RNA sequence: ACCGGCGGACGGCUCAGUAACACGUCGGUAACCUACCCUCGGGAGGGGGAUAACCCCGGGAAACUGGGGCUAAUCCCCCAUAGGCCUGGGGUACUGGAAGGUCCCCAGGCCGAAAGGGAGCCGUAAGGCUCCGCCCGAGGAUGGGCCGGCGGCCGAUUAGGUAGUUGGUGGGGUAACGGCCCACCAAGCCGAAGAUCGGUACGGGCCGUGAGAGCGGGAGCCCGGAGAUGGACACUGAGACACGGGUCC
């Protein structure tokens, strides 16, 4: 990139969280800017063609997408470069199937089949919170989306809390606090894909990140970064997890 | 030659069904496309006009070959989806 | 000095070309761009050429011209000399690209014997 | 007042806008501890820290030293020979990128 | 075919220069920019103008290029409102380890938007109903800029080097911090633990060899850097001082 932004992406330099054959061809799809980040998302074309196998070539995959056969979080997506990330819901209504995108035990993205009723709710982690003109509170979630709340409820929401949002209407229906005894699911790091309950929280000076301790089902304790812990329930998960 | 069906899958999005099969034929040459298509349409009650044989492949020291084919429910959909070259190769349409 | 004259009628959009040389052409030498001169003084059968009745005392003003090598005249350069300057638009340059500039050779304002074509328009 | 270091602030105040305790300066990044070895220029000190480097082939150690120039607020005013604590900030001059925040042991 | 929009700054090639924050690695930006993309909150009122294409006449050996007539737009220009930026005085609503930050109220100024446009149906018509679009604000994402600590060649038959040089105060300039550049005040800064100068060379993941410890190389594939006959300098643009764009020697 001597004079401007990059537009291409070699197969060997593709993110390590995809299921893709790195030596079969030369090029890979460079994802469009969108909801999640590079390390936690995958272009839609690979979902249509490689994962589910509904298409054999890229050309016929685009014909499927242009007809509006795929729903991501309840909205039609036609761009084959659109990124799909953690906790998203992929729905095919014509075949009546639904999946949730989750990291594997080794850090790769997989599709987890889910019920139809569960397909209407998406958990969003409150990543940041700020004041906005007219004296309102804006919440910025982990997938880049935003929400507005009045000044009256400023004490019901804090960072690292989880909000259950009904899609595609984007309506709040549940708030899960981040506290001792809450049920969490790890999304990155060495202990990815493990789940459990919070035991302790530690803090450090000069802006180092804070750590949490989690007890799993069998009673073992392990530590991880606080921002890598995703709250999913009070004492039991509210969503299906593998 | 003996034809054995391995798997049949339904693709509602495209609007077609995909067929994988094996052909057992010791001491005989690789079967022609016409013979395989005739045998398949006889075996599964398919309209021959909307049936495309994607490929027939032989192996090094085997007595059997592997084949893959597709069947469309509508002629216009087949013309709209399939590449031109495969239709010419299968004799469905005439080359210019 | 022989001049090839292009007389344009603005009231109809039709133009005519005649060749003028001799003492009459000597009168035209020295004028800049943007000044009138009666055609009768120059001496021309205006009505016969255009096949149209014309008002009396009509005069024509100098609009442009080209030299014997094909270089044009630019109204914003004083004097009769020929120069080579960097241009971005205006007469004597067609850009073809946004923000493009190129070095071109042009003439000046004053008419000189080197000029061959002279474009003028009728002013009723 | 607290700036995230969890140490005692200086005794008195100053008017320097570049003082992290009383001005507008912000600190973020690495924090080091060292010995002052020069204070000739105005509001500037040189701090030296020593460490050991391991030579893999000869399986032995050698001593190396690192020298850093730091800003010296008037409210602290460190001198030659004492232990100081320095923190990283935005660039302040051609060679100054740290500021003294505490004197741990006066000479 | 022409006007208009987007792209042509990626990709492709080579290793001349460079011993340096160029590269590897851990961190920072509360000191910064970002067209295309995602979410949320709002807006689209009133006027004006030229010209290509097209017709008449051409100039020049050509490369190129002149005058006159006529016309449209998601082309161009104004007015309003929204909005942005600077400084002074108050209140403490937010994030964060910590506010020259964000939010609210007064006051003086400067800058200052938009295309309800296009396509299809039901409409006798009236008007809907989808699809693609235009502008402003808050955040993200993508792609970058800048900074710091540590790590990796040879020479003493090169021992002293530096004078905007090192730091301070007050400014300018930049997207942004900074001797980056000025005015003024001081005498600092580096060095036998090898400065300065000279030689050689793009850095790394890696590759060859050996029981190992080591010794030698770093063209081909990936990531980063630099260049377009040599040396200097600009226009447009979100992004260049631009390999198939411009100017000088
Ligand atoms: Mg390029
Ligand atoms: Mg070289
Ligand atoms: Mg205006
Ligand atoms: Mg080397
Ligand atoms: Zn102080």
């Amino acid at each position: 990139a001597r004079k401007g932004p990059k537009r291409h992406l070699k197969r060997l330099a593709a993110p390590t969280s995809w299921y893709i054959e790195r030596k079969a061809y030369k090029w890979a799809v460079r994802p469009r800017p969108g909801p999640h980040n590079m390390r936690t998302s995958i272009p839609l074309l690979y979902i249509v063609r490689d994962y589910l196998g509904y298409a054999k070539t890229a050309r016929e995959a685009r014909k499927i997408l242009n007809e509006g056969k795929f729903l991501v979080d309840g909205r039609v997506r036609k761009d084959y470069k659109f990124p799909v990330g953690i906790m998203d819901v992929v729905s095919i209504p014509e075949t009546g199937e639904h999946y949730r995108v989750l990291p594997n035990r080794i850090g790769k993205l997989i599709l987890h089949p889910i019920s139809e009723e569960e397909a209407n709710i998406k958990p969003l982690r409150i990543r940041n919170k700020r004041m906005v003109k007219g004296a309102k509170i804006q919440l910025n979630f982990h997938d880049g989306t935003n929400h507005l709340i009045p000044l009256s409820e400023k004490d019901n929401y804090f960072t690292s809390y989880t909000v259950l949002m009904k899609v595609p209407e984007r309506e709040i229906l549940e708030v899960l606090p981040f506290e001792k005894g809450a049920y969490v699911f790890v999304t990155q790091g060495k202990n990815v894909a493990r789940k459990g309950r919070i035991v302790e929280i530690k803090k450090f000076p000069m802006g180092w990140p804070d750590v949490v301790t989690i007890e799993d089902e069998e009673g073992e304790l392990f530590d991880t970064l606080k921002e890598y812990a995703f709250v999913v329930g009070r004492d039991k998960p509210r969503i299906s997890l593998p | 030659m003996e034809i054995k069906i391995t798997e049949v899958k339904e693709n509602k999005l495209i609007g077609r069904k995909e067929i994988y099969f094996e052909i057992y034929h010791p001491g005989e040459p690789t079967p022609s496309r016409k013979d395989v298509k005739g045998k398949l349409v006889a075996m599964l009650d398919l309209n021959p006009e909307t049936t495309v044989i994607q490929y027939i492949r032989s192996y090094f020291g085997s007595y059997k070959s592997k084949g893959y084919a597709k069947y469309y429910y509508d002629k216009d959909r087949m013309l709209y989806i399939e590449p031109e070259y495969i239709l010419i190769r299968d004799g469905i349409i005439e080359k210019k | 000095a022989t001049f090839k004259l292009v007389i344009s009628d603005p009231k109809t959009g039709i133009a005519k070309q005649i060749e003028i040389t001799g003492p009459e052409a000597e009168k035209l030498i020295g004028k800049r761009i943007g000044d009138q001169i009666p055609v009768k003084e120059l001496g021309i059968n205006l009505n016969e050429l255009f096949g149209k009745e014309f008002p009396e005392d009509v005069k024509m003003e100098i609009r442009g011209g080209t030299d014997k090598d094909g270089f044009p005249m630019r109204p914003d350069i004083h004097g009769p000399r020929r120069v080579r300057i960097l241009l971005s638009k205006g007469p004597g340059f067609r850009p073809k690209e946004k923000g493009e500039r190129r070095k071109k050779t042009v003439r000046g304002n004053t008419i000189s014997p080197e000029i061959v074509q002279v474009n003028v328009k009728l002013v009723y | 007042r607290d700036i995230g270091l969890r140490i005692q602030p200086p005794a008195e105040k100053c008017d320097d806008p570049k003082c992290p305790w009383h001005g507008h300066l912000k600190i973020h990044g690495r924090v080091f501890e060292g010995i002052v070895v020069s204070d000739k220029p105005r509001k500037t000190v040189t701090v030296e820290r020593q460490y050991y480097h391991y030579l893999k082939k000869y399986e032995r150690y050698e001593l190396r030293r690192s020298r850093i120039h730091a800003h010296n607020p008037p409210c602290i005013n460190a001198k030659v020979g004492d232990r100081v604590l320095i923190a990283e900030t935005r660039p302040l001059s051609k060679t100054k990128h740290f500021v003294v925040v505490a004197v741990l042991e006066r000479a």
